[PDB]
């Protein structure tokens, strides 16, 4: 806690309610992205070799 | 004294300017909420934008997601 009060987050992004709106907003569109693009890559991780990419066709 | 009763009378003449400086106060205090709501439009928009522009907008961060299907052909 004392970590946390000492970024102070609070007086400069929470305290004020358009400001916590502006925040939630920001935060939102970002985290979004990155955990997609995180589970995207777990996706890849898990199915190596049976996915369409992973195993080109060749022509006979 | 009429010199003490004009000026009681004059100290209301100038109703209209204090009600424009009203309007500048409150509006002052309402438009940063265009923030907010402006983000989550561009929020909503941006997926109908074309590739190009969300490869721009984003300066180049953003890319079409990788999900192991539609790759080349040789
Ligand atoms: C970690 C520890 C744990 C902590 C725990 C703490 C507790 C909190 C949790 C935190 C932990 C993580 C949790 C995960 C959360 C995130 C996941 C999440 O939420 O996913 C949700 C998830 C959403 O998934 P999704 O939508 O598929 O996600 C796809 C992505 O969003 C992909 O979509 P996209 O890519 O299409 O998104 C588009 C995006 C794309 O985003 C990006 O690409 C952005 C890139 C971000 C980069 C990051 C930057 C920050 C990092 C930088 C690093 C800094 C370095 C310094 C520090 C280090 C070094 C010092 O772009 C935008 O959004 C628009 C762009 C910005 C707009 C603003 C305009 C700016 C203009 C720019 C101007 C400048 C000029 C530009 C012009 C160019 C010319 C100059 O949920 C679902 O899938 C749905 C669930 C189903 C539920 C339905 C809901 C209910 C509905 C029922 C209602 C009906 C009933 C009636 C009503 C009921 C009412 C009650
Ligand atoms: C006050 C605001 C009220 C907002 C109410 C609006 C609710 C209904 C929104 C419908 C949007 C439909 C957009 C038409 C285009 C086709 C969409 C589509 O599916 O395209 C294919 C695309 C995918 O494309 P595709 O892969 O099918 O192929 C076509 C490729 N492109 C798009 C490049 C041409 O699908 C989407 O991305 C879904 C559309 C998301 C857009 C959502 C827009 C929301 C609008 C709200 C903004 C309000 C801001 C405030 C404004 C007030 C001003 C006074």
């Amino acid at each position: 806690f004392k970590l946390l009060n000492a970024t102070k987050l609070y007086e400069y992004c929470l305290k004020d309610n358009r400001r916590y709106c502006m925040f939630v907003m920001g935060v939102g569109l970002v985290s979004s992205w990155m955990w997609s693009e995180w589970w995207n890559s777990v996706w890849r991780r898990i199915n190596k070799g049976k996915l369409y990419n992973d195993v080109p066709y060749v022509y006979p | 004294s009429r010199a003490v009763y004009a000026k009681l009378w004059a100290s209301t003449a100038q109703y209209t300017q204090r009600r424009h400086y009203a309007w500048y106060q409150i509006w002052s205090r309402v438009i940063p909420w265009s923030v907010p709501w402006g983000i989550f439009a561009m929020w909503m928009v941006f997926p109908a934008m074309p590739v190009e522009y969300r490869q721009a907008l984003t300066f180049g961060i953003w890319q079409k997601p990788n999900i192991g299907t539609h790759g080349p052909d040789p």
